[PDB]
């Protein structure tokens, strides 16, 4: 009746972290002393904090 | 220090030090082509005089021509007050040819709106300061006053009108100097007796070039994205009591429009767009026995009192469907000027924009009147009810009503800004379209 | 200017030193075997009162950018082997003991500024990459001789050695890396030998062997790059190693410094073959 | 002569001026752009208009892209000149943006009136003086119309304009909250005027209409914006009146990439009053007189230029119990850094420091990231509140480190972190890249 | 209706406007920076500082890069209301600034004055005097912290900032010379101020701190930096009394290209008098009473606006014997160039001729090589200074080409030329490029 | 040198190592026999290095 495929309730870019996620980000990258790395690490970090994805199938019948 | 500014070095700035682009410590200048810049005079073709029209024709002295600014010389024929901008009020018409073709034609009133709307803050005073007397200067004071001209290619030089481009080409202006011109010859529409006729120069500054940039002015052909003023007057629609006047202004506008801007004036007395009211400022001898409200305190004669103003609101329609919803006169006098550029506008000039950056020169939105049928600008007046003798009334009243000194302002100037493309080739030029 | 974007080509080799410093004479001997070595050039000759070439060098050289796989286009050289007299040519040290010198020296742009092809390769003559000549000799007549580059964090197209043997290289004898036979192959008189071509020695009647002892190559993880190695033998020989014609999988390379070691040797076939029997 | 005899001056020593030249400045071409239309329509306002009242506005996709947002009142004051000070913005005390459900950004009056007294400056300041106040000396009685324009990120330039075209399934929404006291309109100070009008309100807000190429791109692929945000929470100081320099740490809780931290003390019973009040010229009611009376301001004057009216001494920010600069005194934060940083003028009691080289613009300039820092402190000292507020001979004849017995209800603090985000849009869906 | 109304209303003579676009620009993207962060770090003056004395301060090595400097002064006024002019910046004479032994530049506190008459403007010319004067009618006693902002090629531009971490082998050191007599504070005309304090000085510098990479390419690359000069040397005027235009040929000394020739003429006596004193409101000393004199400037109003007060009747420029332009009229030089080049006011007594597009811009826009000039002099005509300064109807009245016989005091004459040099840094050593 | 002041001075390269550092001040007391406290040390207000 109404369309509205997304909820909006801050899921699907909004990236709940506590800093200390830098710790994972550290290991997935090996080196700790990120003050540098990532301003020689451009891309990479991007790819890092881009989404994922699920869907949801329906069928209805047509007329 | 500042180095634990430094260490505190985020995830969050992967979006803003990553992979640098720029710094702000190691700025590259580019480099320029030689040029030099000079002041002269060109001479006025006819007598000058109140109310006699004269020309001048530009001399070739160089590669581009620029910066245009014409001087009086004026004798007040009042004390301080008795006058407001004269420069420009004796600079009537000011009509602009480039070949043999019309292109551009500004007014005294036009300069007003502009200095009221586009010129701000520090360069707005000294404006005055070129035009006025502004400190309190009494009668007899002898001043010498500067009027820039505001053509297309006046503000910047990346428009500078290429005459190496234009050999075969005259550039004119023709100058139409106002017949009465306020605290100068006369007061009111009463002369003053032995009031001296103006002396006018014009100065221009040039653009030198050297071998390299004036050949290729001289041979490519050019385009530049020239800007025009279109303008004709009509009547004002004032009422006096118990109604509010409805008026719709059919629109002459054509070319792809920037801004249109109008006011609601008092022809008789220069840049009074607002009624009188003996309050502080709004009429001669305010706040004393002596106060009048038929008399401005002309000095003073510009006001931010928007009560005095006399739009209610206004909308523009476009072929027989409203362009945005009605809004009060207020909004053109206090919100589009501080959306578009940022500066303050004076009472009963109004300002609607079709551009975000209208000041600029590079486009930034436009309506194409050439492709519009049927332009309607839909004005409603404010009811002319105040007693502007009794300031407990002036300063004590309604939004919808105004002063019943207001339907003194018989006249509506409704100017339009916009574009057009000024072609120039083998030494001849004129504009790709014009309606 | 790049991130993770380059393969683990792993230098394997690497050259130091272990002399001293010496001017602009030099003359090394041992066991017989002579090496050629003036101030003009640092490599000459060699042999045993034999001489292989009377006026080319051993250079090596570089093309950092390949064009279109053209010759002698954006090759530096360590030598300035095109005038043969005026040796215009920045020599960072000179180092040497009796039987083993050494040297360090910037090579330069065979064309210099000028735009001998299409196109101006550079803006001067002396180019930025450091070369290196590790010469040992060993008292059984092997001697080694080393060879290093320097290349900025670009792919490129090394030779490792250029020489010029004599005429009396007709006969060519080479072992397959399967442990074929020692192949007696000449009839192409255009020789490219591949992996499978393990050493190679030619002989008329006195052999000048040449073994291959390290070269780098992507094998810490066996990356899918291009690591190609191949020597040529055309009436002039050339030991080279491509990393990519002009752009290879667009991915860079880390920028150190790799080396190469090539064991040299002379003698009749006896010697040869007991020296190369280590398979 | 003339240009010529100038033009071929030249020399070696021009090489690096004019020699193997780049641009002329003389034939500028103008870049093309996507064809675009602005309106400017009424939203509805759900919920009863009024003093206190809590209302929204739901901003319906009329168009592709949002940019400024301008909000109405109407208003009549109950007092003569002088009685008001920026009454339009003080009824604005707190408008929160929400997009997809989160929480962008929430502005109060008091950083409207920081702002203005910050950030906006010259002619462009009078206007929004004439936009929010009654300037032009009215009475008791007179009424006017005012425009509060909302300054969010997407509210003053095009280039972050809010693409409700690539929003279809997130709504955007705006809460007013609306002060429940204006000054000179239904209160003089805790005083009611009896027979106050309720204000009206009407939110009008600017659309912006793309050619059908580019709106389509808008519409289907995905952007990433570099916003502004604002993060605050208030906090109470105190100084003495005499015999003792007061100090006092104040613990800061900002995340991410700031811009700058600015921060007033006010006298909450009277919007803008940061500085103290005295009987001097314009900085009390009846000033001059012998009805001057220092615990009320001659309201429409309320900002003032005077710093030794103002409670500061002196600054420092430390960082982990580091300093990040060398202490300095509350005038370099009131007159230096806007100097250095704006370009304007900042009254007193109007404090700002800056990490970033130009603040004002919105090409990033510098930035501290408190994401890293556990504990950031911003150390002031303050100025003994000893003089007799009264006696003019004291208040403008004094050392630097007294200010006037009124300065000790300055007992608000106000501290601002001006801050980055990154919104990102995606098949009809909006969200802050980092949440803190 | 609406926008759209004028979108479809599309044509052939939108195509130059809209047709095949270049940007959009409501998808702005900001450029991503070099991580940086600011300091001010506290200088140590060497010298004992006081009136009539000169101190040197050399630069402290903290951080990597030098952007502003400002001159912190504490001064105590000896008079009352509108007894001072810009004191702080009279207080501070002059400064150069030398590198490794070699001056670059060279300021006197009449530039400063000028310069912020000239090129500062608006809200920013009021915030800098409120950093430099006492603004609010304060009284005798009052104490007040007062900065003076140096406006040297690096210290108002970042993208000049000077590399000290490239300057491994050199000292930075500015000098300061402080003024024996400021008005208002050490003496009131000439006369001394009894138990006046002596002020106290601070100089701050504000450091700029690289991150790794950057902080690495700075220190081991060579730099070439476009900086700006200031050239001059003081001369005296010729202002006649009665019946005679008097007419000066200054031969300029000036060497390199310049942007810019400006000049002004000062009462040597009173500091920031560029313009006549007469009995008009604001002018002088107890103007409009019968207190009234016209030797004594009111001096919190020493600048004024009304050119009939100035001294100059005309001018030109003229180089090698052939004019450069055509003679124009003293308010010309006033009022017309810098509306034509600079966009703010200037008032009466400092005129400006530019040979720059833009000359209040770091973006060279034109030049003037005075090394490639045989004879490079300014023609001054002044007017006939026979008003008398005490009848406000003889000085609010009378013919252009006339001044007050009070003009006659403006006996210094001071020509400034701004200049462009190349600051070479290699190998940890600084100099200038070109000699003269 | 004085009340308030803040002054500095750059160690002179004389030598190969810096160890000990003994800062000298003169004082005049203004006061009877129990009237400081330590007055060198409250003078030392602070040091960087």
């Amino acid at each position: 009746f109404r369309d509205t495929a997304s909820i909006g309730f801050s899921d699907t870019h909004q990236d709940e972290k506590t800093l200390r996620f830098l710790k994972k980000q550290i290991s997935q990258f090996i080196k700790h002393l990120k003050e540098y790395y990532p301003n020689n690490e451009l891309t990479k970090k991007l790819v890092m904090k881009y989404s994922d994805v699920q869907l949801l199938p329906y069928t209805k019948g047509a007329t | 220090g500042g180095l634990s500014q430094l260490v505190a070095y985020g995830a969050q700035d992967v979006y803003l030090t990553g992979n640098p682009q720029i710094t702000f410590f190691k700025t590259v200048y580019r480099r320029y082509t030689n040029f030099a810049i000079e002041s002269i005079q060109q001479t006025i073709n006819g007598s000058v005089g109140f109310g006699n029209k004269v020309s001048t024709q530009i001399s070739r002295n160089g590669d581009l021509i620029t910066d245009i600014v014409v001087e009086f010389v004026l004798t007040k024929g009042g004390n301080g007050g008795t006058t407001y901008y004269p420069a420009e009020e004796l600079l009537q018409d000011v009509e602009l040819e480039i070949g043999g073709q019309r292109i551009d034609k500004h007014y005294n009133d036009w300069f007003r709106t502009y200095d009221a709307l586009f010129r701000m803050n520090d360069d707005r005073y000294n404006y005055r300061r070129m035009t006025d007397w502004v400190n309190n200067e009494l009668v007899g004071a002898q001043k010498r006053f500067y009027v820039p001209l505001i053509f297309f290619f006046n503000q910047t030089p990346g428009l500078a009108l290429p005459l190496i481009a234009l050999q075969y080409h005259e550039v004119k202006l023709y100058f139409t100097l106002a017949s009465q011109v306020q605290g100068v010859n006369y007061n009111g529409s009463s002369a003053i007796a032995g009031a001296a006729q103006p002396t006018m120069s014009v100065w221009v500054d040039y653009i030198f070039l050297d071998t390299q940039e004036r050949t290729r002015f001289a041979q490519l052909p050019h385009e530049y994205l020239i800007e025009q003023l279109q303008f004709t007057g009509s009547e004002t629609a004032t009422p006096s009591a118990t109604t509010q006047a409805s008026q719709n202004i059919r629109l002459n506008f054509n070319h792809p429009t920037k801004y249109l801007a109008w006011n609601f004036n008092n022809p008789t007395n220069y840049g009074q767009y607002t009624a009188l009211a003996n309050i502080p400022g709004a009429c001669s001898g305010a706040g004393t026995a002596a106060a009048t409200v038929t008399t401005p305190d002309y000095g003073n004669t510009g006001t931010y009192n928007e009560q005095l103003a006399v739009l209610d609101s206004a909308k523009i329609q476009l072929n027989g469907q409203d362009r945005f919803a009605t809004r009060k006169g207020s909004y053109f006098n206090k919100v589009q000027p501080y959306q578009s550029i940022g500066g303050v506008t004076p009472a009963g000039v109004y300002l609607y924009s079709f551009a975000l950056k209208p000041a600029g020169r590079q486009p930034s939105g436009t309506c194409n009147f050439s492709r519009i049928d049927n332009a309607t600008l839909s004005l409603t007046y404010k009811t002319c009810s105040i007693d502007a003798t009794s300031p407990a009334a002036v300063l004590g009243n309604t939004e919808t009503v105004t002063a019943n000194t207001a339907t003194l302002l018989t006249a509506l100037n409704i100017y339009a800004k916009n574009y057009n493309v000024l072609r120039i080739m083998s030494g001849m030029g004129g504009l790709a379209y014009a309606n | 200017t790049f991130s993770l974007n380059v393969p683990v080509n792993n230098s394997i080799a690497t050259i130091d030193f272990a002399e001293h410093v010496n001017g602009a004479v030099f003359k090394i001997e041992y066991n017989r075997v002579n090496f050629i070595a003036p101030s003009l050039y640092p490599i000459s000759g060699l042999g045993t009162a034999v001489v292989f070439d009377l006026q080319k060098g051993e250079k090596a050289s570089q093309r950092k950018i390949t064009e279109f796989g053209n010759k002698d286009i954006r090759i530096a050289d360590e030598i300035s082997d095109i005038a043969a007299d005026d040796h215009s040519v920045l020599i960072t040290t000179k180092l040497m003991s009796e039987s083993t010198p050494g040297e360090l020296s910037r090579d330069v742009v065979l064309n210099g500024e000028i735009a001998t092809g299409r196109i101006n390769m550079n803006t001067g003559f002396v180019s930025d990459i450091i070369h290196t000549k590790k010469i040992s000799i060993i008292d059984d007549g092997i001697v080694d001789y080393y060879v290093k580059i320097n290349v900025p964090a670009k792919y490129s197209h090394g030779i490792v050695e250029v020489v010029s043997g004599t005429f009396l290289n007709d006969i060519m004898i080479h072992l397959v890396r399967n442990k074929n036979k020692w192949a007696l192959m000449d009839s192409k008189m255009y020789i490219v030998n591949n992996t499978n071509g393990f050493v190679i020695a030619k002989n008329p009647d006195t052999a000048m062997g040449v073994s291959l002892l390290e070269w780098p190559r992507g094998a810490v993880v066996f990356p899918p790059y291009y690591n190609f190695k191949k020597f040529k033998n055309v009436n002039k020989w050339s030991i080279s190693q491509q990393i990519a014609s002009c752009v290879n999988t667009s991915v860079k390379i880390p920028g150190g410094e790799y080396s190469w070691k090539i064991r040299l040797f002379f003698g009749p076939i006896w010697q040869v073959q007991e020296s190369i029997n280590s398979v």
